[PDB]
């Protein structure tokens, strides 16, 4: 019934070029293993989002499966000469970061992933700006964000940011603000869409629908609560396949169980379906909505 | 007594302390956009050089 | 030269709503249970006196 | 907010023996401080009674207003004030240390829409409609020409003792 | 009360040609309703015919596709006896067109 | 349920620049936001009282 | 309150001369050592005007960093035969101080540095008018006032003290009362202009905000506990500097923003730099303002 936190639909990798060292236990992700960007993403009081949407890919698994765009660099370096193209961008990004972790990526305004690192033997600070020296060093990406990615191809280049009270946010230059702005932080979610920059929105409007999808349930591993089990063994429906695994009225309507002869007890996942969101009025399909701080110049004048 | 007008000490005249909120921001003098407060400490005096008795 | 036109249907007056509830029919559906004196929890004083939410 | 009473201001500036200005003011029966004494009125004048029925609009920075209404204390609906607060920050901000009128916001849920819309009160309607100076009765209303408060200017004499 | 907040309208220079003919004329005048205007616009392509008076304070736009098809819009007027001349025009040359009819008296 | 108010209330079809339709309303004073802005409605004055005893 | 108790900024040195007995422990002034002109000024109960403000330099930190001048000699005996100068000023004032001390320093009148000294080994009593004959003595002096030094550039050589219905008020004299004179035992505020003298007021009313001067922000090192860093070597917007370092808004709105090659992470103080007064109506910024414990010789004739 109650659907896991870590089993990752799709390829399940959580990983980036630069930084994949952690590739040995971050390559799938699984109870085996510990990978450093995505212990922090299950934190009770963090990110409650995350959290709530378990079966859902986020924004590195959306990165490997062909959906969200790369930066040019991905991975910058803090302490490099020439300046740095990956801070302009992440300085009006009001984040914060632990200890440990060395590397951190968050989504930039272009709609691509970035991501910035510092040379050993540098540490992030309390936000990830500059590096210092210190324990051990998590070779991974700290996670900055609350988003999640999905499979979906939806067009919508004929939205932009168009926020109320708002000059301009982050480095996207909105309206022309004649008078003062009024730099602060505060919170403010978004969504990202394809072929299309980081649409900021001030309201949103999520809608889940249960379908029949093998992303929308979940087995228990037996002898033929408990572990898990993967999913993509389980055989359809009029037919066969590689291993066995029952279940109930809904994983059973799908899929065709042997009851005696089965090794998983299958069961419906409580948190999953196609998330759409409303923007201006109109149902749409968005790939990354999160809800992080950023900077936002408010009128004064 | 606030800490901002303790200084004076536990005094034996007929004093009150009020709490007045105020606007914050930099336009008034701040750096954060929370709303600041002002702490007043009024006491009465005498102004007169003799008394009645009523 | 563009329009921007506003096509009014017709002038209405809607209710604005308020305290609300949902009603409708019922049928009950009582049992019969009988059972001798000192047998289990056949009383008299258990019977006169009974909760309704026990 | 409202007024409960009409105090007699007098703006009195104090010319110093050598020099110096210092400018304060006098009310009823009130006094201040200076660098020399202190300074006090024994007698008003005239004194307009019965104004528990009006209240007066303030705007940081603009004119002044009136409105012919009884002021209430118990924030209730279609009443000038259904929703109020404490401060500009709480208003411009909407603080939760401010009051409302319980089931305002008319919810009509549907399905998967959600459209929540209030019949709120406009406060620029009344400040532009009631706005000083306004005639009333003999006296006139205006704003204040100095401290930041509702005055009432007349049309008597000063008939007062310093 | 129309606000706008900051909404970009484009627009392409149309060089379609459409004849438009005079159909009927039914309505009222200095009422809250108005005339309905009957026109008959044939073009050969899909665009905007614009049209106008003399004076400049009518202003009639319809939807102009291929064929002959028959549109219109309401009109008002503070004349039972309509006698104003109208120019349109379906990409900038304004041709002369006539109105008539008679109206009746309703607030 | 009941009612406290005939809200005056006004089905609009704004019919956008380009082509587009949309079917919305408008009552006493609130707004809807569309593509284009937000429409309003300004002065009214066709109202009926008396909606609680019903 | 301040949380910045023991930091002091700049120099923080508390030694006058003829008691340099504690410079081990109190040059600098840091949050370890033990200076007993120090620690008796964090007493709760007794300064709390120190306790309101302690971001600012004391008195003889303004003595030490070019603001408050010394008078002559600065420091008197207070036990040599023929008299001495530092009697008058003495008597003349109802303070209390613990015994084990040799020194106490105080304001004269105008405006410099006098302060007393006993030789050793020769102890203060209660009231401190006068030494005795002598468990360990302390190395220092102990402070008589309640003010902190700051600097300001506002004159008030004309606002001298107009105390009406007062003979002599402190030390100062206004004029020679040769009738009728009321002694009592009251506590009257001072406060020290530029190139004036010890201006006695009535009403006290502090005034706190904020500018540009870098003693108004404190910064600290990222290391492998709290480390303080010189917050001056920060470059200004165009200029020069010596170690680089960022922070938030309004660390960044007065210096130049660098992030990415920062070496620590600037802030702001909690409300410090500039201290005005409310005096004759206006608003002035005064040198040493404090509240002291004298007796105040009120007319009657």
């Amino acid at each position: 019934e109650d659907p896991h936190l870590r089993n990752r639909p799709g390829k399940g990798h959580n990983y980036i070029d630069g930084m994949t060292q952690e590739d040995a236990t971050c390559k799938p992700v699984t109870y085996a293993g510990a990978c450093s960007s995505f212990d922090v993403l299950l934190e009770k009081g963090k990110f409650p989002l995350f959290q709530s949407y378990a079966h859902h890919r986020t924004l590195l698994e959306a990165v490997h499966d062909t959906i969200i765009a790369k930066a040019d660099p991905p991975s910058c370096d803090l302490q490099s000469a020439h300046g740095n193209p990956c801070m302009k961008e992440k300085l009006v990004m009001k984040t914060h970061c632990p200890n440990d972790y060395q590397s951190a990526h968050y989504l930039n305004n272009d709609g691509k992933m970035a991501s910035v690192k510092c040379p050993p033997k540098y540490e992030l600070t309390e936000d990830c700006n500059f590096c210092r020296q210190m324990a051990s060093l998590k070779k991974g990406s700290y996670p900055l964000q609350d988003l999640f990615c999905q499979s979906s191809e939806d067009d919508g280049s004929k939205l932009k940011t168009k926020m109320k009270g708002v000059c301009e946010v982050g480095v996207q230059a909105l309206k022309k603000c004649d008078g003062q702005l009024s730099t602060a932080h505060e919170v403010v979610p978004f969504a990202v869409f394809k072929n299309s920059k980081k649409v900021y929105l001030d309201k949103l409007d999520l809608k889940t629908e249960e379908n029949l999808l093998p992303d929308s349930f979940v087995c228990f591993e037996h002898k033929g609560e408990l572990k898990s089990f993967d999913i993509s063994q389980c055989p359809k429906i009029g037919g066969h396949g590689s291993k066995k695994c029952t279940g109930d009225a809904a994983f059973c309507s799908a899929y065709e169980c042997t009851a005696q002869y089965a090794n998983a007890y299958c069961s419906h996942a409580n948190g999953s379906g196609i998330v759409q969101i409303q923007v201006s009025g109109v149902w749409k399909k968005p790939l990354c909505v999160g809800y992080e701080r950023v900077v936002v110049k408010r009128e004064l004048s | 007594t606030s800490a901002e007008f303790s200084f004076v000490g536990e005094s034996t005249t007929m004093r009150e302390n009020k709490c007045f909120e105020q606007c914050g921001g930099w336009g008034c003098g701040c750096f954060n956009v929370n709303p600041s407060c002002l702490f007043v400490h009024t006491y009465l005096q005498s102004v007169r050089k003799e008394a009645l008795r009523v | 030269t563009k329009f921007l036109k506003i096509k009014t249907v017709s002038s209405e007056l809607s209710c604005r709503e308020g305290q609300s509830y949902w009603t409708g029919s019922f049928s009950p559906k009582c049992l019969s249970s009988r059972r001798c004196h000192l047998v289990g929890e056949c009383h008299v004083n258990r019977c006169l006196s009974w909760r309704d939410n026990e | 907010f409202n007024c409960i009473d009409w105090v007699h201001k007098l703006t009195l500036e104090i010319t110093d023996f050598d020099g110096s200005v210092s400018t304060i003011d006098l009310g009823a029966s009130s006094s201040r401080f200076t660098n020399w004494g202190s300074v006090s009125l024994s007698l008003d004048a005239e004194g307009i009674s019965g104004s528990n029925s009006f209240s007066f609009i303030e705007s940081p920075g603009k004119g002044y207003a009136i409105v012919d209404e009884p002021f209430s204390e118990i924030p209730r609906q279609g009443f000038l004030g259904e929703i109020r607060c404490n401060s500009e920050s709480s208003v411009l901000s909407a603080h939760e240390s401010c009051l409302r009128a319980p089931n305002l916001i008319s919810y009509k849920p549907m399905i998967d829409q959600l459209e929540c819309t209030t019949n709120l009160i406009d406060p620029f309607v009344v400040f532009e409609r009631g706005s000083l100076p306004q005639t009333r009765n003999d006296k006139t209303f205006a704003a204040s020409k100095g401290n930041r408060g509702v005055q009432a200017f007349s049309k008597g004499s000063v008939q007062a003792d310093l | 009360t129309l606000m706008f907040d900051n909404f970009e309208v484009d627009f392409v220079g149309a060089a379609v040609s459409c004849d438009a003919a005079f159909l009927n004329l039914t309505g009222c005048y200095s009422c809250n309703a108005g005339a309905r205007v009957c026109l008959s616009i044939t073009s050969t392509g899909t665009g905007s015919l614009s049209a106008h008076n003399k004076d400049g304070s009518l202003h009639i736009v319809l939807p102009s596709e291929n064929g002959t098809k028959d549109q219109c819009q309401i009109l008002h007027f503070t004349v039972p006896e309509v006698e104003e001349e109208f120019m349109y025009s379906c990409d900038g040359d304004e041709r002369p067109l006539l109105v008539k009819g008679t109206l009746i008296a309703i607030d």
